[PDB]
């Protein structure tokens, strides 16, 4: 299919970064899209096939290269705040009815005026309530990730060697935490919930994990503060009969 | 590889003294590199034109190639055609 | 907008049918319609495609009713699931390019039927290395709505559906949590209109 | 009345990459051009009537036929491949393909056929769902369109687009490519022996281009003792044609030529008139 | 107007 890399990246303002996509498929038509928030994707550069970068179609801030049949790559220049967006590759093939195109699984890339606004999320389990567990049997673990910047977390859970899915709710978008700040951090939660006789066991282990996507060790920091790297988050909980 | 066949004709009756058109047509050859010139008196019309290469149902192509002229009593008007299938250009007089 | 899609959130039920609508402009004589669904993760997922010269498109429980005149091209998702909440793209691409030009989506969210709702506020056990306190609004029926805190610490998320795949059990909830030391789950979700017999233990 | 596309797509190893040429007719009348040999290709009018369209047509029709450029690049390399051929070598790729109107105004037939090197090498059949491969070579082909639903596609062009727009060419260019212009008719005689004589049939400025010019002697064909000419253009848009047989000197008034022509009111007899 | 996109062979 098609992938790309970085799936998640911040950059500071003025910093250049180059996006990869490459496609298998043995397709020539290939495409960079961005979607900002709460919008749909907008075209950046159709490349038809190899070839030279036609430049008078590649939007300012941008540079454009198609570099074999496979492999397209799409460079930030100078980044800026309002290039924070999600940067989608596509490849379709041509003839025939078959023409959608099929779509990279994203960069999605933030642009801050300043990196001491990048956080790691704070992570923490909610044990069930004994209420929930004597009213319906049932036992709901919530997970809470805060304070992050940028949004850029996966979240799983996992329980005796396994991560699962059953059972378990994220919220599909997290929540800005300062609603009227352009750099306000973000939460998310989710929810795990199982049988009470199996919450009731304490050999049984939860646990929430948090991947965020931060700074690399290799960058400058000069804040006081641990430097927020990409690093895994994470908190957990064993059963308990009390 | 198929060899062209060459028609040498005018676009309406030759009068002497009257101006007209000069057509070369050539088909049925393969594959599409050719040259084609109207000679006037054995010497090479210059500002001569040509149809878009186009090709017959058998996938042969085609061309005309033609130039304004004016006929007279004695001057004399032919095609000469180099193809991959000739080993020498075959002039066509034209057949007035 | 050149691709405009009518609805941004539309709710239905497990089972029922929706129909999403878009319409187009353009004067290009070729073209296609594309539908797409976006995941949480961002992942773009393709459903169905329309063409300019083709009758209705059907895809297993997909179908378009193309209206060309009225450059219509609704979809509609038969036997809904609950996992095709997402939210749904209509996309053209025009003449030989297909360089695609996107509606803004439809959010679509497809609820559970609880047939023995038991709508109720938890207070959930503090955690050794938080300061919050958390409330867990759960078990009501679909058609309750939750809504954004009236206070600005005080965090309230959207209501989400979890699947006991084992139990065959489905369930609405949403969370609430606060610093503050006169937070209460009592007051958590005063917010929104929440059922008469929502139980506070 | 038909519409016709045809490209021709030469590569040329050693002197730049592959040549791509496409024509388009309406019935015997050429209206486009396209050569990707120019400076900068542009997709051209042919005849008048088509100029009546505005500049996002030619736009459009010109992005078109550079992707075809682009795209008949690979087929040339694809079929190399197939064949296990040089990449010293030249090689052809032909197509042509549309539509014929029927008298309800929809789809009469479907064509498309494409050919390597001047022969057949595979072809839409007139079911427009299936197709026939020339040989071991074109079957690759044929798995890859039929994986690719391009007979669907092409069907679907014939059906609609294809007809759409003939009829809207038709009718923009109504009063030349809707009248027929008969064929101007003469008789000539040269001696080629003391005992036999040539009798030639002309048919000059006709459109279009089909036509039936035949020698009768006593009334009967003489089919395989006539020389006909391949039709040939005028350079006008019309067309010309002539009919020959060596006759019996004295038998020249047992011979008519009798022609037969969409322009004429009914069909002609002539005979040698000295 | 043409087939508006062609196959590769």
């Amino acid at each position: 299919g098609v992938t790309q890399t970085p799936k998640f990246q911040v950059l500071k303002t003025g910093q250049s970064m180059t996006l990869q996509c490459a496609q298998d498929m043995n397709h020539n038509s290939m495409y960079w899209y961005r979607q900002d928030p709460g919008m749909g994707l907008r075209l950046i550069y159709y490349s038809a096939s190899e070839g030279t970068t036609d430049k008078g179609e590649v939007p300012n801030g941008y540079n454009v290269s198609r570099l074999n049949k496979r492999e397209f790559s799409l460079r930030l220049e100078s980044a800026a705040p309002s290039q924070t967006s999600v940067y989608f590759c596509a490849s379709r093939t041509r003839g025939g009815t078959l023409i959608e195109q099929y779509f990279g699984p994203g960069t999605r890339l933030t642009v801050t005026e300043d990196l001491k606004n990048v956080f790691p999320p704070e992570v923490a389990v909610f044990e069930p309530s004994e209420a929930e567990i004597s009213h319906t049997q049932k036992a709901t673990l919530v997970c809470l990730a805060t304070g992050f910047y940028p949004d850029h977390v996966e979240l799983s859970w996992w329980v005796n060697g396994k991560e699962v899915h059953s059972g378990v709710c994220t919220d599909p978008q997290p929540l800005k935490e300062q609603p009227a700040l352009n750099d306000s951090r973000y939460c998310l939660s989710s929810r795990l919930r199982v049988s009470a006789t199996f919450w009731q066991n304490p050999r049984n282990h939860f646990r929430c994990q948090v991947q965020f996507y931060g700074l690399s060790e290799n960058d400058e920091w000069t804040q006081d503060r641990a430097k927020p790297v990409t690093q895994i988050v994470s908190a957990e909980a064993w059963g308990r009969a009390d | 590889q198929r060899t062209p066949k060459i028609q040498v004709y005018s676009r309406h009756p030759a009068e002497n003294g009257k101006s007209n058109f000069l057509n070369c047509y050539v088909s049925g050859f393969h594959p599409s590199d050719i040259e084609v010139d109207l000679l006037k008196n054995g010497e090479r019309i210059e500002k001569v034109e040509h149809s878009d290469l186009s090709f017959s149902k058998d996938w042969s192509f085609y061309l005309l190639y033609y130039t304004e002229f004016t006929p007279t009593e004695k001057d004399e008007y032919a095609c000469r055609v180099n193809h991959v299938t000739l080993s020498q250009p075959k002039i066509v007089k034209w057949d007035r | 907008q050149k691709v405009t899609q009518a609805q941004s959130s539309v709710s239905m039920p497990v089972r029922k049918a929706v129909t999403l609508n878009c319409l187009y402009e353009t004067s290009w004589w070729s073209y296609y319609i594309f539908w797409y669904k976006q995941l949480p993760s961002k992942e773009m997922i393709f459903l169905i495609r329309q063409g300019s010269d083709e009758q209705n498109a059907k895809s297993g429980r997909y179908s378009v009713n193309f209206k060309k005149a009225a450059k219509s091209v609704a979809l509609t998702i038969s036997a809904l699931q609950l996992e095709d909440s997402a939210k749904y793209f209509c996309a053209l691409g025009e003449g030989g390019a297909q360089k695609l030009v996107f509606g803004q989506g439809t959010r679509l969210t497809i609820n559970p039927n609880i047939q023995n709702p038991d709508p109720a506020v938890y207070q959930l056990r503090d955690s050794k290395s938080s300061d919050k306190s958390v409330c867990l609004f759960t078990d009501f029926d679909s058609q309750t709505n939750v809504s954004q805190s009236k206070d600005s610490d005080v965090y309230i998320t959207d209501k989400c559906v979890l699947d006991m795949r084992s139990m065959d059990f489905k369930s609405n909830s949403a969370v609430a949590w606060s610093n503050k030391s006169d937070f209460a789950c009592a007051n958590a979700f005063n917010n929104s209109i929440i059922p008469e017999d929502t139980f506070f233990p | 009345h038909s519409m016709r596309y045809f490209y021709t797509a030469m590569s040329r190893p050693g002197r730049g990459e592959p040549r791509f040429i496409a024509v388009g007719y309406v019935d015997d009348t050429q209206f486009v051009r396209f050569d990707s040999d120019a400076a900068s290709p542009r997709t051209e009018p042919r005849a008048p009537w088509i100029e009546q369209e505005g500049p996002e047509y030619w736009d459009r029709n010109t992005q078109i036929f550079k992707t075809n450029t682009q795209t008949y690049r690979e087929s040339l390399r694809n079929l190399r491949g197939y064949y296990n051929q040089s990449e010293a070598g030249s090689h052809i790729i032909q197509r042509m393909y549309g539509c014929d109107l029927g008298p309800d105004g929809r789809l009469l037939r479907g064509h498309d056929q494409s050919a390597y090197d001047g022969k057949d090498y595979i072809a839409l059949n007139e079911d427009l769902s299936s197709w026939t491969a020339a040989d071991t070579a074109a079957q690759i082909t044929q798995r890859k369109w039929e994986a690719a639903r391009v007979a669907e596609q092409l069907r679907a062009y014939l059906e609609g687009l294809c007809v759409e727009w003939l009829r809207r060419y038709l009718e923009n260019g109504k009063e030349t490519l809707q009248r027929a212009d008969p064929p101007k008719t003469h008789v000539t005689h040269h001696p080629v022996s003391d005992h036999e004589a040539t009798l030639r049939c002309w048919a000059l400025g006709f459109y279009p281009a089909e036509i039936t010019l035949t020698w009768q002697r006593d009334g009967e064909d003489q089919t395989q003792d006539t020389e006909l000419v391949e039709t040939r253009p005028a350079g006008d848009r019309t067309f010309q044609k002539w009919a020959a047989v060596v006759v019996p000197s004295g038998e020249e008034q047992r011979y008519t030529c009798h022609v037969q022509h969409e322009g004429l009111p009914k069909p002609l007899t002539l005979r040698w008139e000295p | 107007v043409p087939l508006t996109e062609d196959a590769e062979l």
